[PDB]
């Protein structure tokens, strides 16, 4: 806002809050809220294991 | 994906680089040089399957 | 065949499905992104995981 | 998915519309009713055809 | 690009041929390429399966 940079190459995420006080580019990449759970392995319960 | 958030570069209110600047990085999709940079360090060594 | 296969599937696969289960305990990072789009979400499918 | 291409809203390159209807569209993103709007125009004509 | 209408929206993907001539806003939702494939038919119907 200052000028002080002239650009701000960076994971910026386009957003409202931001998008009043500076311009953005359109988006090279995408990204979202994503899930990360271990990857399952050799497991299984009692009764349910039959 | 449960949200669409968007990167892209910062420029100040009113800059006329980011005109071009959008311009440059869809040229760059558009040629698929944006994937390859994608995929340059995000498949940091690949998965090991062996079943 | 399951022992033969061994086909090996989490029991979460979207955003619902661990919504509705209550054993795994969810995460996000404090005054984050994440956290901060989950709260005022509103959205049925969220509203319960920010609960 | 394999491209990468959004959609927009045309505007004609000396009009300052660009800029409101990008404060716009970021003011229903972060709002989140562009997720519903997609889930009733995607979803839900389909959801009595769920497999 | 002759004003008569000053706002187009519609499904109208984001192009550089486009972007040079015509000025479109952020991406207001994203999408890409994907592979449509009928489902595996398996054998499951039939009482008489055993
Ligand atoms: C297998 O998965 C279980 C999940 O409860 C985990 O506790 C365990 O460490 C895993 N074992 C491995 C990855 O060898
Ligand atoms: C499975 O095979 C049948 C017969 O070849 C064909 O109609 C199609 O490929 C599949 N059918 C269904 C209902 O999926």
């Amino acid at each position: 806002i200052d000028h002080k940079a002239d650009l701000a190459v960076a994971p910026l995420a386009i957003t409202y809050v931001r998008e009043k006080v500076i311009d953005f580019s359109k988006p090279f990449m995408t990204l979202g809220i994503s899930i990360l759970y271990r990857k399952p392995n050799g497991t299984n319960p009692g009764v349910f294991s039959f | 994906l449960i949200d669409s958030k968007g990167y892209g570069v910062g420029t100040p209110m009113g800059s006329p680089y980011r005109d071009k600047i959008t311009i440059a990085i869809l040229q760059l999709q558009e040629e698929g040089k944006l994937h390859m940079m994608k995929e340059k360090w995000w498949r940091g060594n690949g998965c090991p399957e062996e079943e | 065949a399951f022992l033969t296969v061994e086909r090996m599937e989490s029991p979460i696969d979207s955003a619902d499905d661990l919504a509705k289960q209550t054993k795994i305990e969810y995460g996000a990072v404090e005054d984050g992104a994440t956290m901060t789009f989950f709260k005022k979400s509103k959205i049925s499918t969220y509203d319960k995981m920010w609960a």
